[PDB]
């Protein structure tokens, strides 16, 4: 297993993407023509896993482009990457999904999911050994919540051995165009615990608070909180990408980190907090890296991870450090939190290290953890999705896309049930 | 039936046909099956100018659906701020109750539309009101982490 | 001869064949490409190194070994490596995708595909073999490939070669050199299956070779590498008798003889003396009674347990090097004497003893000192029972919740196993209890 197929769906999916995709490209040696121009051979060991080579020396994302409105499009051409992706690969239909979950996943996406199934099928035939994809999308809109759970859908059906992942970005009041967010969200969150190995729970009410609160910026960006949407990425793909001992993949993160199928959805961190053009991060050690990781404020969905259990943690140090200071820096923070990890899975936190650090830093630290206490920002989007299904607001764009609203009490179920396994476990003893 | 064409021209916003369909004798305070009336519709998608026109023709501020939902419950859930302070400044309810003990306040804090939260306060909002769980809507804002609005409703 | 074929099966096979065929070969005076100067025979051959060592009619003299993974990275290192013109090409095999820590995946789903070849390739070896006596199987008891498809291997070895035996040399999972959570469910699974079929099994504790390494070699954080080499000093004390003329456990038969009283409880421990490192070349000699002493430390052994807590069945002494019988007798006799070692009630009360004079081998690059003489302690004690008791423990503990276990029924594999698997763990600390109490 190496290559990974790449896609980003909706307006948000292709933001992220595009930013994921111009991060990984630098960490490569890749300009944005697709050559490579770097200084270590260890840019290209491990290329293929999100690359394909081209005729001369060129290197092309194994990125699928997809979104029913054709705006996002020329954005991403427009892009300081744009250029890069194969032209092929850009699967966009004329009208929008109007922010509406069932437009995405029954009626305009249902239209296009076959047109971006062909290039899916194109892409995995190329593969030596696909591994499995990995989706960029927000649930709070229509085509990467709708189109993209229904796409999830039809390839688990056509690649059921492959690994399926995504980073999914949970919407927030604090960054919201409507109040039928949580409706999409919750219809989404059904289809994920469904079809997905793996889920990134990358919450906008956490990325709005780390920009407003910590880094100070007085009204935060989309680009602000894109900076660490993007250095979170990077982060958890670092050992997908380089070499190091861990020979990693997404089987074997799926294989280590979900003791229970359905709890899936990783809570990551990354430090050091910084914002775009700052470099304030300067004297960071080893002992605050690993203290900074694991603090709430650090955490990209809004969650305490101090209100519940973390089932399993990876932890990823990046740059030139001392490893006997990284071992008894994770130790001390085991030892002394032993309350917040679970007793009866041992040994459930993984150190790895890789040498190359990302771009503007020397020191960084990423966090990938199984934490009970992700059932909070469930519990969120629940009681937003309660408080306007019984109001039974703006229910008719749904139902007059042919949607049963029998659809929406089985969403809202199946969510609640997902709030109450975290719970079960989260007070489960050993004895 | 004038009644049920208001009830449709209120939802979708159309002014004209307000104006004409009243012109018409067409019953302001109809009701459809759930007990929604063209002020509840008009509230709920946002239609300030006939917010506006139903109230002043006689429109009740304070009717309840069957779910006990008065207009302002609505307005305050979806986050239409200038109709929540001209439903206000008619007379509104600030306190009522619905079936889910929910008030005003809670459907705000909820939704985390906090400008509205800050003009539901300052009009006397309850702010030990629980609903049928015993949450008011500070335990709402404590039990889901919002920061923001925690402080907004301690003054 | 009486030939051996090695087998490798996962990384930690690979690896620690790596080093056991590197010390072989200096062992024996053979160069990387193969050549040998020292004896000269023209082909083919009958000297004790031939049981491990094949000869071409060029003089190559080629490892009896097969190195089997799932994915090709380890043993591309391997192909391409100081090495690569000593093994047959054939006999390294790889698939492209690996087990992803997962038994079941290295047993059912992804060993399938490979196993047919590599029993092939074996079937080559075996038919150049005049006298084959049977197979050395290295693997891991925490990965995927190590467990799932070594016991898919050993099942099918016992059908096509019913009369020969089989050796394990197994590396038991530490948390301080550990990759996946859910090595305690792939070691109870595949020494279920493996019981069965394996006539003896050195188990190697991942963090006995570690500790070893930090307060012997004063390496503060010893790699693989560190612990390889290591790990192929004491297998090549337990295989030199088959590489070498000698008096004791001359044949794989006789390691059951002299170790293996009853079947299933097969799992001798090993201690090895000195451990001394690089640094320390002018050390002071160690004489016969002090390395003697040193194998019933615990600090020496390779598995972490208390025989002083246990009985013993059986116990070999291999000594190497500058070593006069005379003076292992008496250091014997102080033994019996002084220490309180009980063996159980139905065993000879001796031990046994084989000496190579030989000096001591050690890697160019290797971080151990010289020594004029060593010893390797083989010692069948109920203590090492323990060991299976912490296993234990970490699985049930996991196995309580069924964590994990969604990933093993997903592929080819009934969760009815896992009961059966622990009933039989269960049943092997209770020989254990009944021998020694
Ligand atoms: N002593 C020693 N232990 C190793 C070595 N390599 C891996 N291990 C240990 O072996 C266990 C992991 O099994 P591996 O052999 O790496 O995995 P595998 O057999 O290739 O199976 P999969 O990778 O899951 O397909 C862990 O306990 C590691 O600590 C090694 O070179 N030397
Ligand atoms: N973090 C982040 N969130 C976004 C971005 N663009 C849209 N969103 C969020 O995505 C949701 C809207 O979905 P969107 O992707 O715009 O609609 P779609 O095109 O139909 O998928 C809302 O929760 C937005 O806050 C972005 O660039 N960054
Ligand atoms: C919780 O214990 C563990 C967790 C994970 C792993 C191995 C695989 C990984 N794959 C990736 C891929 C990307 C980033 C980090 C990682 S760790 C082994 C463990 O013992
Ligand atoms: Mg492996």
């Amino acid at each position: 297993m190496r290559e990974i197929v790449h896609i980003q769906a909706g307006q948000c999916g292709n933001q992220i993407g595009a930013k994921f995709w111009e991060v990984i490209s630098d960490e490569h040696g890749i300009d944005p023509t697709g050559s490579y121009h770097g200084d270590s051979d260890l840019q290209l060991e491990r290329i293929n896993v999100y690359y394909n080579e081209a005729t001369g020396n060129k290197y092309v994302p194994r990125a699928i482009l997809v979104d029913l409105e054709p705006g996002t499009m020329d954005s991403v051409r427009s892009g300081p990457f744009g250029q890069i992706f194969r032209p092929d690969n850009f699967v966009f239909g004329q009208s929008g999904a109007g922010n509406n979950w069932a437009k995405g996943h029954y009626t305009e996406g249902a239209e296009l999911v076959d047109s971006v199934l062909d290039v899916v099928r194109k892409e995995s035939e190329s593969c030596d050994c696909l591994q499995g994809f990995q989706l960029t999308h927000s649930l709070g809109g229509g085509t990467g919540s709708g189109m993209g759970t229904l796409l999830i859908s039809k390839i688990r059906e056509e690649y059921p051995d492959r690994i399926m992942n995504t980073f999914s970005v949970m919407p927030s009041p604090k960054v919201s165009d409507t109040v039928v967010e949580p409706y999409n969200a919750t219809l989404s969150v059904h289809q994920l615990v469904e079809n997905t190995d793996e889920t990134y729970c990358i919450d906008n009410e956490a990325l709005y608070d780390i920009c407003f609160r910590t880094l100070k910026l007085t009204t935060p960006t989309y680009g602000d909180l894109n900076h660490l949407v993007s250095a979170t990425m990077s982060g958890v793909t670092t050992c997908l990408r380089f070499p190091g001992q861990l020979n990693a993949d997404l089987r074997k993160l799926a294989v280590n980190m979900v003791p229970f199928p359905r709890l899936h959805f990783f809570m990551p961190g990354f430090a050091p907090l910084t914002s775009r053009g700052s470099q304030q991060y300067r004297a960071l050690t080893v002992p605050e890296l690993t203290q900074q990781m694991f603090d709430s404020k650090n955490m990209m969905a809004a969650c305490d991870p101090r209100h519940g259990r973390y089932l399993t943690v990876a932890a990823i140090f990046r740059g030139r450090m001392s490893m006997k200071e990284v071992d008894e820096q994770m130790l001390n923070v085991q030892n002394k939190n032993s309350s917040y990890f679970v007793e009866w899975i041992p040994n459930n936190v993984k150190t790895a290290v890789c040498d190359i650090p990302p771009r503007g830093l020397k020191m960084s630290a990423t966090f990938i953890g199984n934490s009970t206490a992700i059932q909070e920002l469930f519990k969120r989007i629940s009681e937003q999705f309660t408080a306007m299904f019984r109001r039974k607001a703006f229910l008719h764009w749904y139902t007059g896309e042919g949607m049963d609203e029998m659809e929406f009490t089985e969403a809202e179920s199946n969510m609640n049930d997902l709030v109450s396994e975290y719970q079960q476990y989260q007070d489960a003893t050993a004895d | 039936d004038l009644g049920k064409k208001l009830l449709e021209a209120a939802r979708a916003g159309q002014d004209d046909e307000v104006r004409i369909l009243m012109a018409n004798g067409a019953d302001v305070n109809a009701t459809d099956a759930s007990g929604l009336t063209p002020l509840h519709l008009a509230a709920t998608y946002g239609h300030l100018e006939i917010v506006e026109v139903l109230l002043k023709h006689g429109a009740d501020v304070n009717a309840i659906d069957i779910m006990g939902s008065t207009p302002l419950h609505l307005a305050a859930l979806i986050g239409h701020l200038e109709i929540v302070e001209v439903l206000l400044k008619h007379g509104a309810d600030v306190n009522a109750v619905d079936t889910w003990g929910d008030t005003p306040l809670h459907l705000a804090a909820i939704m985390g539309h906090l400008e509205i939260v800050e003009v539901l306060l300052k009009h006397g909002a309850d702010v030990n009101a629980q609903d049928k769980f015993g949450k008011t809507a500070f335990d709402i804002s404590i039990d889901n982490g919002n920061e923001d609005l925690a402080e907004i409703l301690q003054k | 001869m009486r030939e051996c074929i090695s087998i490798h099966v996962g990384q930690a096979g690979v690896q620690i064949g790596n080093a056991c065929w590197e010390l072989y070969c200096l062992e024996h005076g053979i160069q990387p490409d193969g050549q040998m100067p020292s004896d000269k025979t023209i082909g083919g051959g009958d000297d004790s190194f031939n049981t491990f060592f094949s000869e071409t009619g060029a003089g190559k003299h080629v490892p009896r070994a097969v190195f089997v993974d799932l994915e090709p990275t380890v043993i591309d290192e391997v192909r391409t490596g100081t090495y690569r013109q000593l093994f047959h090409p054939e006999q390294l095999i790889t698939g492209k995708e690996d087990a992803a820590n997962n038994y079941a995946r290295g047993h059912y789903t992804i060993g399938k595909e490979i196993i047919d070849l590599v029993l092939d390739r074996i079937r080559k070896l075996a038919d150049q073999c005049t006298g084959l006596q049977g197979f050395l199987v290295f693997h891991s008891f925490g990965g995927g490939t190590g467990s799932g498809f070594t016991s898919l291997l050993m099942e099918r070895l016992s059908v096509d070669y019913g009369k020969k035996s089989k050796l394990e040399f197994s590396i038991y999972p530490a948390p301080q050199v550990s990759t996946a959570v859910v090595e305690p469910y792939n070691s109870i699974l595949t020494t279920h299956t493996t019981l069965e079929h394996s006539d003896c099994a050195f188990m190697v504790d991942n963090e006995a070779i570690y500790d070893i390494c930090r307060r012997n070699l004063d390496i503060e954080r010893p790699t693989y590498t560190n612990l390889n080499r290591l790990i192929s000093q004491i297998v090549s004390s337990i295989t030199a008798s088959l590489r070498f003329d000698g008096a004791l456990n001359v044949d794989l038969t006789e390691f059951q003889t002299n170790l293996v009283p009853y079947p299933r409880i097969h799992f001798p421990l090993a201690t090895y003396a000195p451990v001394i490192s690089a640094e320390k070349a002018y050390h002071e000699q160690l004489s016969v009674a002090e390395i003697t002493n040193a194998c019933f430390e615990p600090a020496n052994q390779m598995v972490k347990c208390d025989p002083r807590h246990g009985k013993y069945m059986a116990c070999c002494l291999l000594y190497r090097g500058d070593v006069v019988p005379k003076d292992v007798n008496a250091a014997i006799a102080t033994i019996k004497t002084k220490r309180s070692i009980q063996f159980v009630d139905w065993c000879p009360t001796g031990f046994k003893v084989g000496i190579n004079y030989q000096p001591p081998t050690v890697v160019p690059g290797g971080d151990l000192a010289k020594v004029q003489r060593a010893v390797c302690m083989l010692s069948n004690t109920t203590a090492i029972a323990e060991a299976w008791a912490r296993l234990d423990h970490k699985f049930d503990l996991m196995y309580a919740k069924r964590a994990f276990v969604h990933w093993y029924v997903g592929e080819g594999m009934e969760e009815g196993e896992f009961s059966e698997a622990r009933e039989d763990m269960a049943a092997l600390e209770k020989d254990y209890e009944e021998v020694g109490v």
